[PDB]
């Protein structure tokens, strides 16, 4: 699975 | 910044004329990932041909499959045909079967 | 044998024709299981191996929202990058990023991993403690204070060094029958005039899984680095792989020179010569 939503932008 | 492909056309399996078997044309090492590949038999554009989905390699350059059915035989002459930002006019590689 | 899951992302803006391109693939060792793309027509993750059609609508739900997320967050980044880079709004630019996780035959975390990347050059990577960043530039600085600051990387480790491992070990499991298959390549040499004097010897390697191999020439045990022709390694479409290497040489000077085979898969390295009568 691909890692879960809320990764901040750059 | 920009990086010309790399085009590899050949057959997934060694090649026996009557048989089937699957013509492939790989396009690796390039950037940016624009780009367009047909493949051709006697110049004239295959209508069935599929492509992987775009990956790319640990430079970051770009690679594709591009693959099409095909029964080999004497004298139909099979070909890749590439055209990136890079070239100066589509590349056309001849399907050559020591390679 | 260690086994790895990767995921890879690539989003390229488009101006004044539509949002960003943006295809996600996943992969387990050499074998992609699942792709977004956003112009293809389902919107949704999909399957690319059998053993994962077995999940359920559930899973599919999560993994399409959550690869949504990912590309959103790029397109965001296709902007912020454009301004920490000084360009204008005209050109197509992009972003790509690979993250994943490997384990050992008894599946135990060995290492986990990220990479970004912005017009084809290094951006930032995560380290391999997972606890800290290397931005390539001073623009990418901008982001790793960023992160810092928002504690991404304990974040992502959770990731990469639980969630990715749990995940991997049950693909491994649900595609069993096909995984942990390891095919050592088929070998052989050929030999190609170029005039009366000279030709060209192909050292082959076909039908093996996975892709990571090494061919080398050596003339009477000297390595010829310099004059051997290489090419990149390429799938067969079937889910094996092939390569060669290939020297010229002086007619007549055909058995002063080997081939040299390793692959995971050989019980010894492979020794090939030129069978001169």
């Amino acid at each position: 699975v691909v890692v879960g939503a809320g990764g901040v932008g750059k | 910044i920009q990086r010309t492909p790399k085009i590899q056309v050949y057959s997934r399996h060694p090649a026996e004329n009557g048989k089937s078997n699957f013509l492939n044309c790989y396009v690796s090492g390039f950037h940016p990932s624009d780009i367009e590949v047909d493949l051709l038999k006697n110049g004239e554009r295959i209508e069935k041909v599929e492509h992987s989905d775009l990956s790319f390699s640990k430079d970051w350059s770009f690679y594709l499959l591009y693959y099409t059915e095909f029964t080999p035989t004497e004298k139909d002459e099979y070909a890749c045909r590439v055209n990136h930002v890079t070239l100066s006019q589509p590349k056309i590689v001849k399907w050559d079967r020591d390679m | 044998g260690s086994h790895s899951m990767r995921y890879f992302f690539t989003s390229v803006s488009r101006p004044g024709r539509g949002e960003p391109r943006f295809i996600a693939v996943g992969y387990v060792d050499d074998t992609q299981f699942v792709r977004f793309d956003s112009d293809a027509a389902s919107q949704r993750m999909e399957p690319r191996a059998p053993w994962i059609e077995q999940e359920g609508p559930e899973y599919w739900d999560q993994e399409t929202r959550n690869v949504k997320a990912q590309s959103q967050t790029d397109r965001v980044d296709l902007g912020t990058l454009r301004g920490y880079y000084n360009q204008s709004e005209a050109g197509s630019h992009t972003i790509q990023i690979m993250y994943g996780c490997d384990v050992g035959s008894d599946g135990r975390f060995l290492r986990g991993y990220r990479q970004d990347a912005y017009d084809g050059k290094d951006y930032i990577a995560l380290n391999e403690d997972l606890r800290s960043w290397t931005a390539a530039d001073m623009a990418a600085q901008i982001t790793k204070r960023k992160w810092e600051a928002a504690h991404e990387a304990e974040q992502l480790r959770a990731y990469l060094d639980g969630t990715c491992v749990e995940w991997l070990r049950r693909y491994l499991e649900n595609g069993k029958e096909t995984l942990q298959r390891t095919d050592p390549p088929k070998t052989h040499m050929t030999h190609h005039p170029i005039s009366d004097h000279e030709a060209t010897l192909r050292c082959w390697a076909l039908g093996f899984y996975p892709a990571e191999i090494t061919l080398t020439w050596q003339r009477d045990g000297e390595d010829q680095t310099q004059d051997t022709e290489l090419v990149e390694t390429r799938p067969a479409g079937d889910g094996t792989f092939q390569k060669w290497a290939a020297v010229v040489v002086p007619s007549g000077e055909e058995q002063r020179y080997t081939c040299h085979v390793q692959h995971e898969g050989l019980p010894k390295p492979l020794t090939l010569r030129w069978e001169l009568s």
